[PDB]
Order: structure tokens, then C-alpha cells, then sequence
């Protein structure tokens, strides 16, 4: 009844092998002879050599422990977490008593990396990443003087509406987690989990309840001014009215549990915009400091 | 498969003989691949054959004033190329590949190329003043054709990424001096388990002549470049639309 | 005082936390709860209990509210026209907004709004005829004829002895739902559709009524789950609630 | 030991037990996998039986 | 209150620390990460992957940007002159600034910028000739002739069937890099050098081209390590980044 | 089909889940539903006026203060839960005072 | 409020309050109000050898005795090594003298 | 016990496991040297073989 | 908050004390000190030379 079938795409033989646990290296190799050692014997100069092997005080004997330096410091400040060590000042939200920047107390901010070009440079060596997040908040007057006042913080998950006015019920809500603390108290250490809808951070169609990706016909990547609905922040001044002091809030983001994938060449042009790595195609520049000649330095 | 099916020609412009040049690393089709998982009410299937043979798209010519060319995937798997009979209907796609590049020249030519595959190679366009943050990504540039497209500024890779550090990705050095073969294998690379048939274009293939082509007068002034590919382990499924019959 | 350290996270207040509580009445023992049946263990098992679904949601008045639930299958045209179509979006608008599955979807962000349905026929006893039910996968246009809809996936109903049919929707996830860094820039949303076609005319012996009514049900099964608890937003208020 | 509901009655068998502890090492009311009164997962003798052939008597 | 002690280190805030965090969303389980290939384990294994290196970094315009990478070996003089020289400083300026090893060195203070290199020849097929490659240890002057450079350590290349050569640099640490208690008083910096000498003239049969091009590579191995994580300072900004 | 249950039932040779461990998969229980703590009481004390002149202010537990909360809580007939309360006091302009 | 920061050897010198070196990411910083208890802190062994000894140990350039390629000046901050920096937190001046 | 990724899928085998603990005695996600699913260091039968003499067939 | 007690000795500062320190640079490993001779163990053995 059935007359057609073909898949193949297989190989047979030495696929796998025995199962052991021997994580200790042993003397490997020795020597082998070739020919008459000469300088200009005719074929090739500058001949080679070989060794046998040894691994610290573990492998082979442990009679003498003569390391290069008598235990100066640690030798592993190169991992991914080590690279992503500090916590840079990402957010610099400013609240005046009166003015045009933030008159109604409310101030909306969202997570991004383009705020720091250096941070973007350091973070765009790869394609796929997966990390947690933390945040710390410091509030001070422009002249640096603590005052008695209460503040309201809240995190906004992706796709949640935007609280615009102080009277917005989104301030009340129940689902958006909120934090209350006086500014005289120590800063508000807090963590944020991995909120992406995939296994790695990558933009395109990931935001908005509607469609997305390239070549729009059914969606706008605008969402008014808050483009790319994602994890944002909100902050008020607690009170039925205005406050009595100017405020200068600050943010401190810090990665943790960092894992990368697929490295790529870093960058050799100045950044121009957000979410669109353009460059100065008419003002293309070299990379290193060029010298005069090649024969001389 | 084999070397025949519809396309049976096995002799290019130089009409070469005396065996072939492949230089295999793996052991003759090292097994099948996986199926992964999902998180929704969708599930794909397999088309088996009719995509398991070889394909040889058009040959682009190398000259002294050359700058380099690039390709996008799976743009050439669609109607933009030889195929296009089972590429625009379904919704999900995923496959490995067996890409082979064969060049040809006499013993009197000089120059050297460079092949490289850059995953998620999103072009930043020519830019240079075209102020665009997020309005409308182009379709007339990112999908040139099965012929590829010549680069504008290879040193910055027409995106701003330096050409010097390219060798991080898998790569071979096409050198006119000694050999003419280039075989590369690229597995599936995507964050999501399965890709779409739309603007989620996978890795792009780059070819840049670093060592310029040169010769003496009277010889052949142009060297052809062949491109072949083999879609190991491909799938196709997914479709739902307006009035059906 | 004690060999402690000043802690740079205290003195604050979190709304989604827990910790050392403080009972106020030590001398207390509340009434021991006896086993009363119908104890609900999870917010699920409300997402797969059958609930009737409105499709003919044309009327908007008060008296005619009834026929929002069922739709006619009378015998005027019976070869190749369409009965009704809809989407598969649970918590946006339209049909699923009336059932319980959509009502529960209106409390999360990761939904399906899919899977098995059921159609119960109310023909008298002597009605015969065949209906064509087809499903269109996401990212596809609805067929312009019955032949095109016949392709892909479909099922042919009958009225002889069926009185029921349970089509099931598959589940597929390929693209990005919403990756808005800001709102008002992206409007790209699409979903598969479901259609009903008159296969054959509605046969009836001389003496039986002409118009019947097909009802529709809705449920799910144990594959998909809701996620990302977000606060529901509604208008179910009147201001004056004394 | 074990308490039936809290004092005398029945019904809060595996619902409410014990009260509380200190402010640093406290606990709550729940159940375990070992040390029960009686496991209630004992039933289901039949699982697949014959495929279809039950009783075509009529 | 409790038998504790007042702690004279609390209430402060450190930027390079860690401690008891505070999750905000308890009901959450992020997407389980599947094994996607190309997972990088350490900032290393980028410091020994081959990357082409510019030495002829004379041009500074836009069109002529290409030949910064390779240099000519044409046959005009072929007995005893010099081709090109450079230093071994990774993260200061010049050649290594263009490769990836120097780019990674620009993030630490304890570097080497050394070890094996590679030269790939692009002669047509029929070019023969010998090149002299020599290395000068630190604290030494570059030889004024080919004979002096021949001494010490060196290697003689050829074009018959080589098409490649991999010289390796040793690693030596004797003096003090920088012990500045203040800046502007000390300007004592030096490093070994590498030179290329025309051993014999560039032979060619009548019919082949005259000028060829040698390319150069760069890499390291598993001996040296970077240290003292310091913040990189650059100018890769434009101010206007909307 | 036949049947299989994760890496427990049958073999455990390959563990290919749908997503490489994105997050937790149990944010649907009753407690998960009743997660946040909404602002129920908004007692207001003026220095002088008509609302609460004599300092005292009486309030009682209820749910009708929030129609949304009542909607969410009236899906059932019988319930049995504990309770907690937290109190925040501030001036209308938001300035702590000694009291 | 006050801002403290440690500067490792070879790092640049923040001269003005507007210097981005105040921002940085690599130089560890400490923030604490002065009303709080003092800021106890530790510093590891930062020398590039196995013992403290001056001469050629500072500056990215050369050093030691008999200079020809380097100055042991580095402007005013001679012998670049572990230094400290301190500001007054605020977009402007402060209101009190400090010691 | 042990969880494959977290709930059903595969891929986060030795990547993500468990969740968290108290605010004083907490932990994280990692792997140990004992009590694995399967050690992946089993290969490398050949290590040095013959020095040079492989196959001078041509 | 916690079942603690207010401690009538904290908030002060002593000049001849010790306690929980605070390292600033986690990614660090100072040079491993080799055995250089002439290591002095105690302020004594200078009082009888
Ligand atoms: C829409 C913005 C990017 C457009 C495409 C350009 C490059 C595509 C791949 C990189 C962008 C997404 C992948 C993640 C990159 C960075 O690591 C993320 N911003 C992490 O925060
Ligand atoms: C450049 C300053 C010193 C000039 C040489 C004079 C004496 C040389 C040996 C002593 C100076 C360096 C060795 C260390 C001495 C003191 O213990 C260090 N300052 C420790 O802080």
C-alpha cells in the first residue's frame, strides 16, 4: 500500500564512549628525534622543541611550592560577573518645587541602556543575554540637605497603563507593587526578576498588546510617547498637594546572574539613535591612532 | 541528491576535471537534529524531501574594483531564487545548512577572499544622515535578491562594526594561491524554538575580498564565484487565514 | 550595640511582601472548619467547565437580549454561503468576553483563548443537513469560498444522529505579542479565525418547522496556563455605592 | 501529638493543626507526605480495561 | 531591645557590594532557558581567537581605508632594507588598538599584548623569496642592519611552500610599570620591538604580477591573564543620542 | 497516543522543555490571585473642620469601599481567611511631624 | 549627604565637581549621611609586588632612577597610587562648614 | 527532588533549579560535584597515540 | 521589628577595636607572597642582638 519513504541523515560508529571521572592530568608525551640540528642546513631554520607536563602542586610531586608571586591576590577577576561589577548611575530623575520639567510631582521613567553610551558599548558585545536586576534609590536636595518627607515608588510591569496625573487611579491600583519610605531612612534596595517573554533579551515584536516586528501594517511602535511598552517606573510625592522642598532622585542598576551568547565584534563608530544602530557614513573615521610611516615608529 | 536530479551539470566555466575539493571535517552527515519545545497551541511538521538536494544560485563576478557582497536568510529560500514552491505558504521554518563555496583561477592570479556567517546580522543601512530612530525599517535593502548586493563601506561593514574583528564568527580564508574550496556548516541559531516566514531574518552570509585581485594584462580579467547550499533538516508548517476551501 | 551591621534596606515598606506578623488576641481559637463540599483548590477548573457562548451578538436592546446566544440555520440558501465568523482572542472583545474563560483571562497577560468547543443542535427530530466547520491558522486570510475552506483542517457536521460536535483548536506561538517600549507606534495584531459554511440545504419534511437554532459552548483542557498576574481594569462601578 | 479539629469536633482534620511559634522560627498549618493519619490515594483498581467491547446486548 | 550591639558600620551605602535582596513579584516563573549554542563562559577565549591586525596604518581618509590592513612586498630593493616595525603595547595606541586583544586590554591595567602572531602570504603561485623576522627583547635598540638583527632570536621565512608562519613572543617582567605617587614627574616607558627585513630579492617568473601583499594576524595563548578591573574611558559618544 | 510525564516518568535521557526555564509556573493559586494589598481605608484628620473635629475617627472593616475588590471577592459563597493591616500617616502636603 | 570614593592606582584625577570621573562605574563609591554612624571600610593589598617599596611602581610610563623617559611628577599628584576623593552631594554648594 | 527546567520543558537542566529561601539563610542556582544527573566528562579515549606515523599512503 | 532588644552600647566609636570589615574590590587576588628570608616574627630578638 505504501511505496515512498526516505529520511536518512544519519551516521553510525564512534558516537560516544566510556563514563569515567578522572579530573587529574598526568605526565603526557616525552620526546622524538628528527634529524641533524644545524642552522643553515638547507630547508628551514629556527627548529622546535617539546616538554612533558606538570600541573601546580596537585599533579606530580608537592615537594616545593614556588609560585611566580608569593600569593599577592586573587586570580579570577575576569568572569562575566567580574566584568559587570559596578552599579552605574543610570537614572537621574529631577523633581523641582515649580517649573516645567515635572510640575505635578509625578515623574515617569523606564529601563533602558542608551542613557549610557559606554554601558551600551559594554553590553552590546553579544547577541543573547539573561540576567537579573537590582535597584537602589537616593533622594537629595540640589544643595544636598535631607528633609522630612515621604515618597511613593512603584514598579510597572509591561503592558500596564501609564499613570499620567497624580489623581490617576493607577497610583492606587492593587496589582502594581509599590514601596513607601521616608527619605531620611536608608536607601531602598530592591530586586527585579527576569521579565522577558523569551529566553533572552532581544527587541522587535515583544511589546504592545497589538502587533509589531518589521514592516508595520497593523501596529505602531509608538504607543504615544512611551515607545516599546516594557518595564517602567513611576514616582510621586506623597501628599494631597505639592511639597515644600526640591528633590533630586537617583537610580543605581546592577546586573546579577549574567549569561551571554554569540559574541560579535564590538563597535567602531559613534552611536546615533535608539534601536537603530546607524553611523556617520560620510564622516567615517579610523580606529587606532595612525602614525606617520611604517618603516619607523 | 548525489550530484544530479534536475540540475545535472558538474562543469563550470573552466570545465575542470580531476576529482573534487571538499576537505571534510565531520563524519559523513553526522546524524539528525532535535525538535525542541514550545509554549503555545501550535506545532509544526516536516516536508522530508524535495529540499534535500543541492542548489546553485547565480554566479557573481570578481573584479579589481570589487568591494564585497552579502546575503540574507532565508530570503534566497523563498521565491527570490530557485525555490519558492514550498516557502511562502507555511509559517514555521528551521534548518541546518551545508554551504559550499567553489572558486576557480589559473596559477598566475593573486588575491584572497574571506567568508563569514554573522547571526542576526541586522544592517544599519547606509545611514550617514538619514535620521531614523524607529519609523519604518526598509525592505528594498535588507532583501536585495538571490544575487546579493555590493557593499558600500566594507571597513565599517556598512553598519559601523569593524571588519578587522570579523573572524570571531566561523570563517575560512579563500586564498587564490593554493586552494579553491570552502565548506561550512551552520546549525540553527535562534532564541525562539522556531522561526517565522517573515521579517525575522536569520543569519547573513558575508564575503569580503581583503587581498585585492590582481594580475598581468592579457589573462582573464574576471574570476567567477560559485555558491551552493544544502538545507539539512528543514521543516514547514502553520497556516490559517480568511475564506478557506 | 550587638555585633551587628547597619542594613541598607530596612525602614522601607513593600506592598507585595510578608514577614513576622503580630496577633492581637492570644486567647482565641476560631471555629474548627468542617468539610463543606465544593472546595475550590485552584483558579483553574473554571477555565474548562462548559459555558454557553454568544456569537449572534447583534442586539443591544433589552427585550431582544435573548437571541444574542443562538443563531438561525433556516433553509433559504443552502449551497455555498457563510453563517458566521469570529476570532480567537479571549480577553479583548466580542464573544469570549461573555463566557467565564474570557472573564478569567481579563486578569492576566499570557492567555490562549482557544481549544475545544461544542455545538448543540435544536432541530425538531426530522431535520437533516450538513454543516462545514473550518479553522484558519494564525496569519492567514479567511477563504472566499467553501472549497478553499475545505482544505487545511475542517469537519463536516450532520443532523441525522449527531446533535453534538466538539472541534478542537491547536495552539501555536511564533511571533511577538507586544514589545512596546512606548505606546502609539505599533498596531500589528492578528489571529486565526473560525468559520461556518452551509454545505447542503436544510432538508425538512412537510409539517416540521423551518427555522432551527444552533447553540455553541466553550471550554479548554489541561495544556495552557495563565501568567503574569496584572490588575484588572473595568467600568463596573456607578460612583454612588452607599 | 495530633488534634482532630482543635479540641473536640471533627471536620478540620487536615485543615487546622497547631498554633504558632517564636518571632524568628515560626511555622503554619499544612500537611506532609510522611506521618499522616491515612493516605487518601488508594482507589482506582481499573485503569484501562478492555478497549471498547463492554456490552452489545441490544 | 534585643541583646544586640550598636554597629558602627551600618546606615551607609556601598556601590560595589551585595546582600539580602528583595523580590517584588512572588507569583512568577520566568521562561526556562533552553540550551542555545555559543554560550560564553569567560571573558577569555576572546583573547586568543585570531583577528587580523593593521600595521600599514598610514591612510586616514575614507576610500583608502582598505590598505591599512596589508602592506606591499614588491621587488624594487631586495638585499638589506627594512619593511616595517612596531611595538608590543596592546592598549596604548597603534596596531593592537584595532584588534580584539587590545580592545579587551582597554578594560584592565595588567596586560601583556604579546605571544604568537601569524602571517599569511598572497603571492600568486610562482613567487619565491625569503623574509627575515626578528624580535628584540625589552630594553634594547632596534638593529641598524640585517646582520645584527640576525643575532639573538629570529626566523627566516620562505615562499616556496610556506604560505604561513607563526612567530611567538616570550614574556618577561623585570622593572616597575608605573609607580607614580603623582602624575607629571615620570616619563620612563619602554618595550621590545619586532622588525621585518628583506633577506633576498623577490623572484618572479616573467608573466606574474610584481607586487604582492602579506597580511598579519594576532592571538595569544593560555599563559597570561588580565587583572585590576578599571573603568574604560573613551570618546565613543556624540552627545546627541536620542 | 500512549503517554509520558516529564523527566520523571519513562527515561530521562534528554530534557527539552518548551522554554529554557524562563520563570515559575504556579502564579494561579488562590493566594496568588489575592496577592497585593489594596488601599482600603483613607481616614482623614483635619486640624479643624466638620469631618473629624474631635480627633476621634471610627472605621470598620468592609469590602464595598472598593467595587473592584467586591467583584473579585464575590465569585464564591463561602470563604475562610486571616487578615493583616498596615498604617501610614502623613500630612496632606506629605511632611512627617513629631506626634 | 556626602559622597566618598576610592581611586585605584593609575586612574585619572577628578578635578572639578562636574568631572564625569565622579560618575564613573569602576571607581567604588560610598554614600552616607553624616548624622549616621561613621563609615567603616577596608582596603586590600594593592601593591604590584610582594612588599611595599617605591621607585618605579607608579605611572603608566617608565620610572626608577635616572629619568630619561618619564617624570616622577604626574603634575602635582606625584607617584600615582591609591588616593581618595570626596564631594558634597548637591547640584550646588552646601550650607555648613565641614571638617 | 529535582526539576527538569522548572515545570515541564527541557533545556534548563543544570541552568535553573529551586527558587529561594529566608532572608538570613538563602542560596542561589548552581551545580555541585556530587549528586548530579550525569557527569559529562567521560570522553577522550585517545590522548597521545602514535607520535607522527599516521598514514603516508601517497 | 525582629524579637531584638535595644542595645545600650552601640552607635559609638572606639579607636582600639575591630569587627566586621568591608572589602571594596571583590574581583581581586593580590600577588602571592613568596618566601623572602629575614622574616621577623616578634618585636623581640632585637632586644638580645
Ligand atoms: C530594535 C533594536 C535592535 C535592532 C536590531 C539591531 C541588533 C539586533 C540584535 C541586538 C538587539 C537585541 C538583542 C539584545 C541586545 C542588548 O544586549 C539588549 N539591549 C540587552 O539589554
Ligand atoms: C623612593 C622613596 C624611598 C627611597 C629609598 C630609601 C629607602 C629604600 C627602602 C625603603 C623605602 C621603600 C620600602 C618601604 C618602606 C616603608 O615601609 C614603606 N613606605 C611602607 O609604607
Amino acid at each position: 500500500g505504501d511505496r515512498v519513504a526516505d529520511v536518512i541523515e544519519s551516521s553510525i560508529g564512534d558516537s560516544v564512549s566510556r563514563a569515567l571521572t578522572r579530573a587529574l592530568p598526568a605526565p603526557t608525551g616525552q620526546d622524538t628525534q628528527v634529524s641533524s640540528h644545524r642552522l643553515d642546513t638547507g630547508k628551514v631554520p629556527a627548529l622546535q622543541a617539546a616538554e612533558i607536563g606538570a600541573s601546580s602542586n596537585a599533579s606530580d610531586e608537592s615537594m616545593i611550592e614556588t609560585r611566580c608571586v608569593l600569593n599577592s591576590h586573587s586570580t579570577a577577576e575576569t568572569t562575566l560577573d567580574s566584568f559587570f561589577s559596578r552599579a552605574g548611575l543610570v537614572g537621574e530623575i529631577d523633581l523641582p518645587l515649580e517649573g516645567t520639567t515635572n510640575p505635578n510631582g509625578y515623574a515617569n521613567w523606564d529601563i533602558d541602556i542608551t542613557g549610557y553610551a559606554q554601558m551600551r558599548r559594554k553590553v552590546e558585545l553579544f547577541t543573547y543575554m539573561r540576567f537579573d536586576a537590582e535597584f537602589t534609590f537616593v533622594a537629595c536636595t540640589p544643595t544636598g540637605q535631607v528633609v522630612p518627607q515621604l515618597l511613593q515608588y512603584m514598579f510597572v510591569p509591561p503592558g500596564a497603563p501609564e499613570p499620567d496625573s497624580r489623581e490617576s487611579l493607577a497610583w492606587q491600583t492593587a496589582t502594581n507593587p509599590s514601596v513607601f519610605v521616608k527619605l531620611s531612612d536608608p536607601p531602598a534596595q530592591v530586586s527585579v526578576p527576569f521579565m522577558s517573554p523569551a529566553s533572552a533579551y532581544q527587541w522587535f515584536y515583544d511589546g504592545y498588546p497589538t502587533f509589531g516586528e518589521h514592516k508595520q501594517e497593523k501596529d505602531l511602535e509608538y504607543g504615544a510617547c512611551p515607545n516599546n511598552m516594557m518595564g517602567t517606573f513611576s514616582v510621586r510625592t506623597v501628599g494631597t498637594s505639592k511639597s515644600k522642598y526640591p528633590l533630586v532622585i537617583r537610580i543605581y542598576m546592577r546586573m546579577k546572574h549574567v549569561r551571554a551568547w554569540i559574541p560579535r565584534p564590538m563597535r567602531n563608530q559613534n552611536y546615533l539613535f535608539k534601536a537603530n544602530p546607524n553611523y556617520a557614513g560620510n564622516f567615517i573615521k579610523p580606529t587606532g591612532a595612525s602614525r606617520t610611516a611604517i618603516t619607523t615608529l | 541528491s548525489d550530484r544530479v536530479a534536475q540540475l545535472t551539470i558538474g562543469n563550470s566555466t573552466i570545465t575542470t576535471q580531476e576529482a573534487a575539493n571538499i576537505i571534510v571535517g565531520y563524519g559523513e552527515w553526522p546524524s539528525y537534529c532535535s525538535d525542541s519545545d514550545a509554549t503555545a497551541v501550535d506545532k509544526p511538521t516536516r516536508p522530508d524531501v524535495s529540499v534535500n538536494r543541492f542548489y546553485t544560485l547565480d554566479t557573481k563576478l570578481w573584479e579589481k574594483s570589487s568591494k564585497g557582497w552579502y546575503w540574507k536568510f532565508p530570503d534566497v529560500l523563498t521565491e527570490t531564487g530557485v525555490f519558492g514552491q514550498n516557502a511562502q505558504f507555511h509559517y514555521l521554518y528551521r534548518s541546518g545548512f551545508c554551504i559550499h563555496v567553489q572558486c576557480n583561477a589559473s596559477k598566475f592570479h593573486q588575491g584572497a577572499l574571506l567568508v563569514a556567517v554573522l547571526p542576526e546580522y541586522v544592517i544599519g543601512s547606509v545611514a550617514g544622515g538619514t535620521g531614523t530612530e524607529d519609523t519604518h525599517p526598509p525592505y528594498k535593502q535588507t532583501q536585495p535578491g538571490a544575487d546579493g548586493f555590493e557593499l558600500q563601506h566594507p571597513y565599517v561593514l556598512d553598519a559601523g562594526i569593524p571588519i578587522s574583528q570579523l573572524t570571531v564568527c566561523p570563517h575560512q580564508w579563500i586564498n587564490l594561491r593554493t586552494n579553491n574550496c570552502a565548506t561550512i556548516i551552520v546549525p540553527y541559531i535562534n532564541a525562539l524554538p522556531f522561526d517565522s516566514a517573515l521579517n525575522h531574518c536569520n543569519f547573513g552570509l558575508l564575503v569580503v575580498p581583503i587581498s585585492p585581485l590582481d594580475y598581468d594584462q592579457g589573462a582573464t580579467p574576471v574570476i567567477p564565484i560559485t555558491i551552493t547550499l544544502a538545507p539539512m533538516c528543514s521543516e514547514f508548517a502553520g497556516l490559517r487565514q480568511a475564506v478557506t476551501q | 550595640g550587638f555585633p551587628t551591621e547597619l542594613k541598607p534596606g530596612t525602614n522601607q515598606f513593600l506592598t507585595t511582601d510578608d514577614g513576622v506578623s503580630a496577633p492581637i488576641l492570644p486567647n482565641f481559637h476560631p471555629t474548627p472548619c468542617i468539610h463543606i463540599p465544593g472546595e475550590v483548590r485552584n483558579l483553574l477548573e473554571l477555565c474548562q467547565v462548559e459555558t454557553i457562548l454568544e456569537v449572534n451578538n447583534v442586539p443591544t436592546n433589552a427585550t431582544s437580549l435573548m437571541e444574542r446566544l443562538r443563531f438561525p440555520v433556516s433553509a433559504q440558501a443552502g449551497k455555498g454561503e457563510l453563517c458566521a465568523v469570529f476570532r480567537a482572542d479571549p480577553g479583548r472583545s466580542g464573544p469570549w468576553q461573555s463566557t467565564l474563560l474570557g472573564q478569567l483571562c481579563g486578569y492576566y497577560t499570557q492567555w490562549s483563548g482557544s481549544l475545544e468547543v461544542t455545538f448543540m443542535f435544536t432541530g425538531s427530530f426530522m431535520a437533516t443537513g450538513k454543516m462545514l466547520i473550518a479553522y484558519t491558522p494564525p496569519g492567514g486570510p479567511l477563504p472566499k469560498d467553501r472549497a478553499t475552506a475545505m482544505l487545511g483542517t475542517h469537519v463536516i457536521w450532520d443532523f441525522g444522529l449527531q446533535s453534538s460536535v466538539t472541534l478542537v483548536i491547536p495552539w501555536i506561538s511564533n511571533t511577538h505579542y507586544r514589545a512596546h517600549a512606548r505606546d502609539g507606534v505599533f498596531d500589528y495584531y492578528t489571529t486565526g479565525l473560525v468559520s461556518i459554511w452551509y454545505q447542503t440545504n436544510y432538508v425538512v419534511p412537510i409539517g416540521a418547522p423551518n427555522t432551527a437554532y444552533i447553540i455553541a459552548l466553550a471550554a479548554a483542557q489541561k495544556n495552557f496556563t495563565m501568567k503574569l498576574c496584572k490588575d484588572a481594569s473595568d467600568i463596573l462601578q456607578t460612583g454612588t455605592i452607599q | 501529638s495530633h488534634e482532630n479539629s482543635n479540641s473536640a469536633t471533627e471536620g478540620s482534620t487536615i485543615n487546622y493543626t497547631t498554633i504558632n511559634y517564636y518571632k524568628d522560627s515560626y511555622a503554619a498549618t499544612a500537611g506532609k507526605q510522611s506521618l499522616k493519619q491515612d493516605p487518601d490515594k488508594f482507589a482506582n483498581p481499573v485503569k484501562d480495561i478492555f478497549t471498547e467491547m463492554a456490552a452489545p446486548l441490544k
